[PDB]
């Protein structure tokens, strides 16, 4: 099966900048390469077919190049409506592999998150559950690491994480981390902490059940 | 339906019709936006106008008809006085033909035209005559004593010397002779002489016989057709006066059931049933031999048996080589009995109301029965492009027909062996009785009394037959064609290309015809003719510099079949092949059209049997050229056999064709290989299905 | 022009069967095949196979041989994708895509999401996320509401009936233990809470439920 290896999972850019995505075919596909754009919740849209042929109605800022195994897709000037995932695809022979995709993102300065931690509400405890929620708001870049610690011990199980899309105003990201326990297990620990770690910053928010 | 028909003449004497257009009401104004798209305001000067139609009042009374212009002359029923003011006693629902005439030099252009206004007064109440009371003339009612475009008018004296002059509308079909001979168009009931710029805007150029009110020989006049005033269930391509309204009812089989018991209502006995596919054209293409080379521009093929879409072939599916008789144990001299699932169709342009078809069920020449379906059991009416049962529903079982409600169709032991040998059941519809639709009163379609019988024969005597076969749908047409030997035959001359365009409503892209998204130029399809048509085309091709079959004149009696390919590539926008052609270089403008495959070495396609039908004969066609060398192109096809042929291309493009056959679904891939040498160019590679083969 | 229109979103229990349709228009249906593509929540676009609209024969990718069935209704210009004995891994968006010119996927359907869950329609529980006291980053306090245990999507979350729009982060829902959970944070000036009321408004149309949760300080 002909495999399509794409350049970068994520690419940071500015509106009006030039970006190029490369794609390496695992074997000769001649010119039978397509480039697809996919905006969240929408279907992929064919932008470039046969390596270099612009598809009908596609703006001329989108260009395609290459033959054989090395292929380039270029946005000469990135528009805000171009912030999406771009896939290369060989349409030479089945299984018509798609690249893993390249997400376009707005470049901005690094930003530490505003971390907030919330103990289980008394309502949820009355229902027998216990969720501890950590909000990591307005940080950059997207790859933030969230760690839960109970009484100094890292807690892997029961953690749900959820990232927002890039904020269209300040280009930051926000994420939510929920640690769900049973009420019985929750009332048998004292200290609950969530830690937000970036490259050079680490922020720990805590609460002790003994201190409410 | 409503309004009056305006006749706008450039001259003062109602002779040179510049524009025919309907008006809405007594204001006598047409739709100016649509007329604007068809008229040049610098060439729109008119000096006399006539409006004709019918007044139908909604209340009995003494109506005074008048016009704001004292210049205007009116008449009602060709019986009243001719005056600018008329007093008519009218009755509700009764029809009063009206003819309003205005003669005026310095009337101006059509745009600047302040047309007169038509009023009527009942009980002293004067108002513009509303649209609801104004109706166009019945243009299907050709009245010799009330011609649609009369040669005389209310204003000029009938001069003695003016005798022996030409009629404006010799056949009284409401299209002037100058229009018919030189070309016209009708859109939204607006008629005008043809201009070549109208083609860019999408208007269709109509020509018809100025001596024949019904050029196609069908129930509808040249004007009924061109204007679209006929039954709306008729296909829109039959609006062209040279494309006949012509129902073509056939039937195909999609399940064959053979039992040892003759009774339809009996659950005892051995029975074997198999699904079947069917073809409306296989009997035509199965008699086609394929040559590798084509000469003198004749890039088409000849069939020995031009069968129409009414002759339907049946292919038994999923048989696995198991004889029909193993599941029946019928012995020599005994008979099994046939039941089938069938589906009627109409590949024509017109509906068959009260469809009463007669179909022979044929096996190796033997008529096993003659199916006489009754209209009440097959949907009463069968519209063009539709089927009974309708496309989404289960097929009709023969045993539910009155004819076979008690007994089925017997089949011999020896005929069962023919079925095992691969002989196909033909459903040959030999005649279909039925009616056509004429409008009546409020626009309602009336059918009884309107027998198709005489029109079917009349149409066939002056026409050519053109069949377009796609995988999904087949289309058969009758295009009026001239007898080139008849010096008095005033049928308009069409090239085969112009006829194909009209017959199927084909569009154009870079001068080449398209049927929806399918290319149907002669270089993208398999054209199939019978022997007589092919000889005429070969002789015509020798008289042309631009040797294209589509430029050859159409002659009556010609039999033409356009088989669109299953897979095709022009190495441009179109390539619906299910696999990739290897080593394809289309960075050139050296194609038959657009780009070619500049073949430097070997180009190969591997096609799995999942992408081809089993036990079919296919033809692989294409065009090749080599401008500076005569290098042989090696063509290799691996299907049921592996065959190799050496092809010599010329400086210009020539066609090549190779037939190959598929076998079982489990067969290996079909592999087609072409080997060139640097300056070999390939274009328009097609794979076309031809016929089923024994299993 | 050419349009591929798929059937609506699907909610199915594990072990059930689902049939997705794909109606084609604007082109000769039988002249081009139909690809089927799967896109799992976090995975890349995967080709499931194609259906030849000429032969009616399906071709399946190796990972989709068994429970998957392509079928055809040429008279309706419709392709079908049926998945039998559904598993959680079958949860994805499914696209039909024309096997177009040069085998490019030149026209795509809008997609059909398939949610596999043992749950049936369940309204959410809405839990307040209050800090209580001693919490103000740059003169700002962050409140939230936790929307837990609902099915299916979607729930909409607003704050003070829309009056709080800026400073709101509603986070995408995550399906855990066959039910959905989401959270929403609002950041308001410390001068406005708890002095002025802050209320999470949760709407769950599938259960015809609206929940308004006022956020009050924790007891301590
Ligand atoms: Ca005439
Ligand atoms: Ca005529
Ligand atoms: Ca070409
Ligand atoms: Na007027």
């Amino acid at each position: 099966d002909i495999v399509m290896t794409q350049s970068h999972k994520f690419m940071s850019t500015s509106v009006g900048d030039r970006v190029s995505i490369t794609c390496k075919a695992s074997q000769d596909v001649s010119t039978a390469v397509g480039w697809y754009q996919q905006k969240p919740g929408q279907s992929p849209k064919l932008l470039i077919y046969s390596a270099s042929y612009r598809y009908t109605g596609v703006p001329d800022r989108f260009t395609g190049s290459g033959s054989g195994t090395d292929f380039t897709f270029t946005i000469s000037s990135v528009q805000a409506e171009d912030l999406a995932v771009y896939y290369c695809q060989q349409h030479y022979s089945p299984p018509f592999t798609f690249g893993s995709g390249t997400e376009l993102e707005i470049k901005r300065a690094d930003a530490a998150p505003t971390v907030s931690i919330f103990p289980p509400s008394s309502e949820q405890l009355t229902s027998g559950g216990a969720s501890v929620v950590c909000f990591l708001n307005n940080f950059y870049p997207k790859d933030i690491n969230v760690k839960w610690k109970i009484d100094g011990s890292e807690r892997q199980n029961g953690v749900l994480n959820s990232w927002t899309d890039q904020d269209s105003k300040d280009s930051t990201y926000s994420m939510s981390s929920t640690l769900t326990l049973t009420k019985d297990e929750y009332e048998r620990h004292n200290s609950y902490t969530c830690e937000a770690t970036q490259g050079t910053t680490s922020i720990v928010k805590s609460f002790n059940r003994n201190e409410c | 339906n409503n309004g009056l028909m305006g006749y706008y003449f450039t001259d003062e004497h109602f002779k040179d019709l510049k524009l025919m257009a309907p008006i809405k009401d007594g204001n006598l104004k047409f739709e100016e936006k649509k007329v604007d798209k068809l008229l040049d305001k610098d060439k729109s000067d008119v000096k006399s106008i006539r409006w004709t139609g019918r007044i139908i009042p909604s209340k009995d009374g003494e109506y005074t008809l008048s016009t704001d212009r004292d210049d205007v002359l009116m008449q009602v029923n060709t019986e009243s006085t001719i005056s600018n003011t008329l007093k008519v006693n009218m009755k509700k629902g009764k029809e009063y033909k009206v003819r309003i005439e205005l003669q005026d030099k310095n009337l101006g252009s059509i745009d600047n035209l302040s047309s007169p206004n038509l009023y009527w007064e009942l009980d002293g109440m004067k108002k513009i005559i509303p649209e609801e009371n104004l109706f166009l003339r019945d243009y299907s009612n050709i009245e010799k004593d009330d011609p649609f475009i009369p040669n005389n008018n209310f204003f000029d004296p009938k001069l003695m010397s003016d005798w022996e002059d030409e009629d404006l509308d010799t056949d009284n079909d409401n299209i002037p002779d100058s229009y018919e001979r030189n070309g016209y168009t009708i859109k939204d009931l607006i008629a005008v002489k043809w201009e070549d710029s109208f083609a860019e805007q999408g208007y269709k150029k109509y020509v018809s016989n100025y001596l024949e009110s019904n050029t196609a020989g069908d129930p509808y006049t040249d004007y009924e057709k061109a204007s679209g005033s006929f039954d709306k269930a008729i296909k829109t391509e039959a609006r062209d006066p040279l494309v006949a309204a012509y129902p073509i009812v056939g039937v195909g089989m999609e399940k064959l059931i053979i039992s040892t018991n003759e009774h339809a209502s009996t659950d005892q006995g051995k029975t074997v049933s198999r699904a079947t596919t069917n073809s409306k054209t296989e009997s035509n293409t199965a008699g086609v031999s394929v040559n590798v080379g084509y000469q003198n521009g004749f890039t088409a093929n000849v069939t020995t048996n031009y069968s129409h879409t009414t002759d339907n072939s049946t292919a038994v599916q999923d048989s696995n080589g198991e004889s029909w008789n193993t599941g029946l144990s019928i012995n020599k001299g005994e008979s099994a009995y046939i039941n089938a699932n069938v589906r009627y169709y109409n590949t024509g342009t017109a509906p068959m109301y009260k469809v009463t078809p007669t179909t022979n069920l044929v096996l190796d020449g033997d008529t096993l029965s003659t199916i006489k379906a009754q209209e009440n059991q097959i949907g009463n009416n069968l519209s063009p492009g539709d089927t009974y049962p309708k496309k989404g529903l289960s097929p009709l079982a023969l045993n539910t027909m009155d004819q076979f409600s008690s007994r089925l169709i017997p089949i011999n032991y020896d005929q069962l062996k023919k079925l095992d040998a691969g002989k196909q059941i033909k459903l040959e519809t030999t005649q279909v009785s039925g009616n056509f639709g004429t409008k009546n009163s409020s626009g309602q379609i009336v059918t009884e009394g309107n027998s198709w019988s005489d029109y079917i024969s009349q149409i066939d005597s002056i026409s050519a037959s053109i069949i377009l076969d796609t995988e999904n749908e087949s289309y058969e047409r009758r295009v009026t064609a001239k007898n080139l030997q008849d010096p008095e035959d005033k049928t308009p001359e069409l090239t085969i290309g112009e006829a194909i365009e009209k017959a199927f409503g084909a569009t154009k892209k870079d001068g080449l015809l398209y049927f929806n998204d399918i290319p149907i130029d002669e270089s993208c399809v398999e054209l199939i003719f019978d022997d007589n048509t092919a000889n005429k085309i070969k002789d015509s091709l020798k008289t042309l510099s631009d040797k294209k079959i589509y430029n050859v004149k159409l002659e009556r009696g010609m039999n033409i079949l356009i088989k669109t390919p299953t897979y095709f590539t022009n190495f441009d926008d179109y390539n619906n092949y299910p696999s990739t052609w290897s080593n394809v270089n289309t960075t050139n403008q050296d194609g038959l059209q657009g780009s070619a495959n500049k073949l430097n070495g070997e180009t190969k396609i591997k096609i799995p049997m999942s992408e081809l039908k089993p036990y079919k004969r296919y033809v692989f066609s294409g065009y090749s050229k080599d401008p500076l060398t005569s290098n042989s192109i090696i063509v290799k096809i691996k299907a049921k056999e592996e065959k190799t042929d050496y092809l010599v291309p010329e400086q210009g493009y020539t066609k090549f064709s190779y037939e190959f056959e598929t076998t079982e679904k489990d067969s290996s891939n079909i592999e087609i290989t072409l080997i060139g040498s640097g300056t070999t160019y390939l274009d328009n590679l097609s794979i076309t299905e031809l016929n089923s083969t024994p299993e | 022009q050419i349009q591929l229109v798929q059937s609506g979103p699907e909610l199915k229990k594990p072990g059930e069967t689902v049939k997705i349709s794909c109606k084609a228009s604007g082109y000769t249906f039988t002249n081009y095949g139909m690809n089927w593509v799967k896109q799992a929540p976090g995975k890349d676009l995967k080709w499931m196979g194609w259906m030849s609209t000429y032969t009616g024969e399906p071709t399946y990718a190796d990972d989709f041989k068994g429970r998957f069935a392509f079928s055809l209704e040429t008279s309706a210009s419709t392709a079908y994708l049926q998945i039998n004995n559904l598993k959680n891994e079958d949860m994805a968006t499914y696209f039909c895509a024309r096997r177009g010119n040069y085998l490019s996927f030149d026209y795509w359907g809008q997609g059909t999401t398939l949610t596999v869950s043992s749950a049936s329609t369940t309204p959410p529980s809405v839990y307040p996320l209050a800090p209580g006291s001693a919490a103000q980053t740059n003169s700002m306090v962050t409140l939230g509401c936790l929307v837990k245990g609902y099915f299916p999507e979607p729930v909409t979350v607003t704050w003070n009936s829309g009056s709080l729009s800026s400073g709101v982060h509603t986070f995408p829902a995550v399906l855990q233990s066959d039910l959905y959970t989401l959270s929403s944070s609002v950041t308001v000036p410390s001068s406005t809470w708890p002095s002025e009321t802050v209320t999470c408004n949760v709407a769950h149309p599938a259960s015809s439920t609206k929940v308004d949760k006022k956020i009050v300080p924790r007891d301590c």
